[PDB]
DNA sequence: CGGGAAAATCTCTAGCA
DNA sequence: ACTGCTAGAGATTTTCCCG
DNA sequence: CGGGAAAATCTCTAGCA
DNA sequence: ACTGCTAGAGATTTTCCCG
């Protein structure tokens, strides 16, 4: 193909033909045309077609500031449950973001806050408020609201509820608290038919209960397992399969070729 | 080694190639002219 | 003693996702919980899921109902 | 199913509650509820307390969950009805507040607070609040120097009280207690819902007279007839709605 | 449920709870809660989750004006094939839109032009140019570029090619014509591995050939069919099934219970 | 008869109910206070 | 005469879509063409498709290839 | 497959072309191509013509597809090399232009037109154009009063000439003819591509000597050996690349 | 019939004011 | 009475090719 | 085991600066 | 070394309920 490849690069340097066009016009295998395209800097113009998956641990909260009727609404959400907190604040300022964050951390177990890189969240005053409550700050890739998919989706549900109840309140702060109430306790569905309030209660109570239960289980159930290796620490057994943790690496092995001691 | 072309931040012009330092699920860390950047995998191609 | 504790830890439902599927997988059975990983049973299959991709609840509503 | 008689015996012996029978013997909660409700010899989480403390010339408005000692407080600009109603709408949006106890003070008997309680569905009624005010004041005095304004200090005190101070029988903090109590009320409400759903169904088994329905299992149907719990196969009983 | 329904509307008038929340809180069948929500005007806030399908007949073209480097580019596309025409024009004016449209209609069989409701397309000067060439104008639902999905998608491919070849031309008009060339003849793929040029040639030649062939087939094959009715005109027969057109209504009937005369 | 609530044109506020005059595949024609409008089916609910 | 014409009309490939599926259905066999509708055969199934949802080609490449 | 001998006979009788054999007997085009190429006694669509007419003080620049009579023209502000090269880049983007014939005029031998032809891949060479100029001028004179500017009239004339005037053997217009001719060239190019693809393969059947490959069917493999076309089952022949 | 490699299909994304 | 689409990138299933 | 109705799941969308 | 999501609307498959 030496004559077919040299003419294809000469054509790609002009028209930037994709791999197919150069496979048809110069009698090339698909691999060679794809290679000629892959080596052109001017043709690498498209990312891969996937989406990530945000952290949904029980202690992660996403915060963001949204705007409505000239006012600033600082909104938070519990990612695992959908439970939201919100407040109209006079200004997007690290002072009042820190006040909001301290109130939140005082009402619920907030382990980690995920936010974008707005100035109020990247402020030295929030860093002090998050350090005092023992909160971990995760900032997202700048200019990527998809990294805040949960709270950004909650900026739409919250604003949608406010317009439904806006005419039952003179001020916007009352409508914001009405919308918080309605979302958290009057909208059911999701992973348990719950509302956001029931679901956060379940998530948190389940976290506590499971931590206590598994603490007891590990305190009692103390075995070592040899498979195929070292004395891996036993995690679970039953149904013809054993789960163990060998050097901080959890893997599933069948009951055969594994002995518990 | 891998070449990474990316779309950094509010800019339509694709940049690259940059060295791939770390591939996570959803985002990558790259090095482009002694500048370390974190680009989501929607905005980057790795070759 | 221990067996009651294990059958209690297996009463919690787990909702999880895989690393490239955006849809949430239905309620599995929690076998073991850890700091970074949970071990579940979904349709006679034993999967290990990171803690950040799993939602563990009890369903105070199917309990109270059998 | 098979343990219903054992549960009846354990109640007639120890007067246990339905949660234990349902946990120990493995019975649907409705059956154990009926077991505990068949003996006449065997016969809160939505109540908060509101008040206002004064400190350093500002007004702190504190709310306590009586069942758990959990505290919600914040400094307000004026001891008025607007800010009290706003505080109460906030709290009602955060936790399921069914009742609030107040001290008939002017800000609490206002039309705005009454209208907020009406909208949220809160029932207004006119010494734990005092002891918790004392504890909050002690914590505030402790942590005051770590902040410049008073509202920040009040929120640090609320954080400390709710999550850092532990005690009681099991050594849990107010946050864990409030979460557990609310989960228990969620279980209670779900059980009441299921009982109310099934109570409008009558069962004709083997045909014998109509009976109250308790559970519609996958391989059985549990019924209560003449104050006696019996098990019948699904194909041997017909359930109608009345 | 008379007491359960009256309390549910009283609650919906305040919080606007969805059908599930009112089914759980007031012991309602899903139909009744869904009815209570369906009767509330303030809750009808979301359309249905589908997309339409544009016309892709051989004679339909979608036109649009896109902007680049302060200049106006009037772009057209043959919907069935993807073949594009483009031109940098000094102004979005019905005069030059009509000139572009007349040139197009002179180079290809343009039966119908689909555009949005920009002033240059809704101009009385284009109406005269489309009337003279015998073109039919279809305007889209205002403020819905999805009705121009094809040409809007072509506004992105065209602009994408221009940046790839912009540095081989001093002026933008040269880069626009280079991009037209490259798209139409140097990018292969689609419903036949074709380029846009090959595909428009195939579409148009196939239209002519099939019209002629079916004209001959109908001129020769002249039968009437009775099934189950009137003498339906025969369209096709074979493989144990007959296709006929009874009173301008094409339906497929099996060979059984059908006689050809 | 059918009630149709819709989102007409560059306006976020949903309007309705309007009489359904014609249901096509992808768009509907409605009548809202002696005003005939054509709304896509992404922007309308019919009850 | 007529049979050559019919086997010629059936040599054209048809790409079409259904009224609620956004994906294009692979090459069928054109049986009859009309002003408003085309009649095709896709996997031993006879479908009637509107003219506005169908693309009819020959595939000059597969012809020239058998 | 079975008609290869009939096609060989029909060529030795009537000297037909491969298109007919492939259509009449039902043979892959490559086999009929080889049939027509085995007889030594049996042995344009990308060429356009450019020129400039002058009318009413403006310069019209006309392009004719020689094979079809199809015309592309437009009024340009100046008879220069920039506008000629722009016209030619436009045309090359619209139709597959492989060669353009011009009249060595100053605007056509410029460096800009040469560079445009180089980029587009057009070969420059220096009486149909005259007759078509006459016909375009006649049509323009006909339709002139229906417009105010001359460029609009020129485009109306181009529309009329390409799609409204019909003639020739079958009564087709220039548009249908150009489309048919380009489709024929597309078929020819696809056939040349497939022949070039298969010509670097050798077949060993039944083992006999290597043979040229023609077609790799689903139930057969067609080969040409010693100027004779034979059919062999796929399992009876092995194809290698050389 | 059985793996491996290559080809075809499938899935999913940004950008198009 | 009108209407999302297109092309590329990675993943996964089909087909083919020699044993 | 067989239909019908009701419930559960699936698919897909706008909006979130 | 980090990451789209949420809730609603219509369609389609499952489950259940009495024969
Ligand atoms: C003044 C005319 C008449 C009235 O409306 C405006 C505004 N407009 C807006 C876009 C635009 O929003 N493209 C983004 C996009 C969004 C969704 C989708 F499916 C396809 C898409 F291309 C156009 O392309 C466009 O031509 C116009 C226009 O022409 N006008
Ligand atoms: C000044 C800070 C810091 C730097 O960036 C700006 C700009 N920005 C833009 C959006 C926004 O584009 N939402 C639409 C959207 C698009 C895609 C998606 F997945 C989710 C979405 F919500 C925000 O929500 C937001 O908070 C900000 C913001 O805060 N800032
Ligand atoms: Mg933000
Ligand atoms: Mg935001
Ligand atoms: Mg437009
Ligand atoms: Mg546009
Ligand atoms: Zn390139
Ligand atoms: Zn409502």
């Amino acid at each position: 193909f030496l004559d077919g490849i040299d003419k294809a690069q000469e054509e790609h340097e002009k028209y930037h033909s994709n791999w197919r066009a150069m496979a048809s016009d110069f009698n090339l295998p698909p691999v060679v045309a794809k290679e000629i395209v892959a080596s052109c800097d001017k043709c690498q113009l498209k990312g891969e077609a996937m989406h990530g998956q945000v952290d949904c641990s029980p202690g992660i909260w996403q915060l963001d500031c949204t705007h409505l009727e000239g006012k600033v609404i600082l909104v938070a959400v519990h990612v695992a449950s959908g439970y939201i907190e919100a407040e109209v604040i006079p200004a997007e300022t690290g002072q009042e973001t820190a006040y909001f964050l301290l109130k939140l951390a005082g009402r619920w177990p907030v382990k980690t806050v995920h936010t974008d890189n707005g100035s109020n969240f990247t402020s030295t005053t929030v860093k002090a408020a998050c350090w005092w409550a023992g909160i971990k700050q995760e900032f997202g890739i700048p200019y990527n609201p998809q990294s805040q998919g949960v709270i950004e989706s909650m900026n739409k549900e919250l604003k949608k509820i406010i317009g439904q109840v806006r005419d039952q309140a003179e001020h916007l702060k009352t409508a914001v608290q009405m919308a918080v109430f309605i979302h958290n306790f009057k909208r059911k569905g999701g992973i348990g038919g719950y509302s956001a309030g029931e679901r956060i209660v379940d998530i948190i109570a389940t976290d506590i209960q499971t931590k206590e239960l598994q603490k007891q289980i590990t305190k009692i159930q103390n075995f070592r397992v040899y498979y195929r290796k070292g004395p891996a620490k036993l995690l679970w057994k039953g149904e013809g399969a054993v789960v163990i943790q060998d050097n901080s690496d959890i893997k599933v092995v069948p009951r055969r070729k594994a002995k518990i001691i | 080694n891998f070449r990474v072309y990316y779309r950094d931040s509010r800019d339509p012009v694709w940049k690259g190639p940059a060295k791939l330092l770390w591939k996570g699920e959803g985002a990558v860390v790259i090095q482009d002219n002694s500048d370390i950047k974190v680009v989501p995998r929607r905005k980057a191609k790795i070759i | 003693e221990l067996q009651k504790q294990i059958t209690k830890i297996q009463n919690f439902r787990v909702y999880y996702r895989d690393s490239r599927d955006p849809v949430w997988k239905g309620p599995a059975k929690l076998l073991w919980k850890g700091e970074g990983a949970v071990v579940i049973q979904d349709n006679s299959d034993i999967k290990v899921v990171p803690r950040r991709k799993a939602k563990i609840i009890r369903d105070y509503g199917k309990q109270m109902a059998g």
